[PDB]
């Protein structure tokens, strides 16, 4: 039923990234990881929703 | 002269900012207090030349989105009259004129005088950079050049000075009716991210620090005063949240407007009476 009534879509979990200041609990303002959002993400997995 | 000071902040704001923002030294030199990670990040993104990242300027409710990674927003305020004066009299002229203006000069030789060349006509000569004219020299003015003396000033014949000068409009003479004006006006910056939104608003205050030099608040904005908001979250319906932290900015200045005179006497019919 969810494979027939859902539509193709790429899931990526979310986890903080490491470049949070330790101080401020804030994120940097640009890594490679995220790009100035405080979290980051893992590879995405194909999956019908 | 009425005041638009949202449109005088841009226009001191950006070529302002964008000079700043160009190199790293005073911007080592404005964030010196603040902790290693968030000044080189700012500076990372925003800092330099060749920055990917921009910032960006604008009023308040625009039709288009606007970018929320860093921007300085600007709205009007509130505005109170404070002073006034007698029937409202500010001042009194003889030649109408307009803005103030600055202009590099060099010198130049005629045949009795050196002369200094401007842009436009002169109204009024306020200063000229490190001269005091003496009677020997007999300064004067002639439309839109400044001469004096050739003889005795001949060392100087390339002086790489610079003039302070006011503009010239008509030879009517008139009378300045106004009073002065307490305004208010606020500005905030956006962003996403609560340490870039600290350090622009530092960056704010610095560049509010350096404008009070400027000519134009110098004659026409003077009193200026500050006041900062809380850091607050400006919406909570998008999926992560806007944090600014609102400022506001004091200025007072006169409201005015030239009434001309058309009377001008030039004869007198002293006659006596008889019975
Ligand atoms: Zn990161």
């Amino acid at each position: 039923f969810i494979n027939d009534r859902g539509i193709k879509v790429l899931w990526e979990e979310a986890y903080f990234c490491p470049c949070l200041n330790p101080d401020t609990g804030h994120p940097r303002v640009d890594c490679p990881r995220c790009h100035g959002k405080g979290i980051a993400y893992l590879p995405p997995k194909e999956t019908i929703m | 002269a009425i005041t638009s000071v949202d449109s005088y902040l841009l226009s001191e704001i950006k070529p302002r900012l964008n000079t700043v923002l160009e190199n790293c030294y005073i911007i080592d030199e404005v964030l010196k207090d603040f902790d290693y990670q968030t000044r080189e990040s700012f500076k990372e993104a925003f800092c330099g030349k060749n920055a990917q990242h921009e910032v960006t300027v604008g009023f308040n409710f625009p039709k288009f989105k606007n970018n929320y990674e860093a921007h300085y927003l600007i709205q009007l305020g509130q505005g109170q009259e404070t002073k006034n004066s007698l029937g409202s009299i500010q001042s009194s002229y003889f030649e109408a004129t307009g803005d103030t203006l600055v202009e590099s000069s060099t010198a130049i030789r005629e045949d009795d005088k050196l002369v200094f060349t401007v842009s436009k006509p002169i109204g009024e000569l306020i200063k000229v950079e490190d001269i005091e004219f003496a009677k020997y020299d007999n300064l004067q003015v002639e439309g839109n050049k400044v001469s004096f003396k050739y003889q005795t000033n001949e060392d100087y014949e390339n002086y790489n000075a610079n003039i302070i000068f006011t503009e010239k409009k008509n030879d009517s003479k008139g009378l300045v009716k106004g009073f002065t004006v307490e305004e208010q006006v606020t500005v905030v910056g956006l962003s996403f991210n609560v340490d870039v939104a600290r350090c622009l608003d530092a960056v704010l205050k610095m560049i509010l620090i350096s404008m009070r030099d400027s000519i134009e608040e110098q004659q026409t904005f003077q009193l200026q005063n500050l006041s900062f908001g809380d850091i607050a979250p400006i919406i909570e319906d998008g999926d992560s949240m806007i944090f600014g932290r609102p400022t506001i900015i004091k200025y007072t200045s006169s409201l005015d407007l030239d009434y001309t005179i058309t009377q001008d006497i030039n004869k007198l019919t002293f006659k006596e009476r008889k019975d």
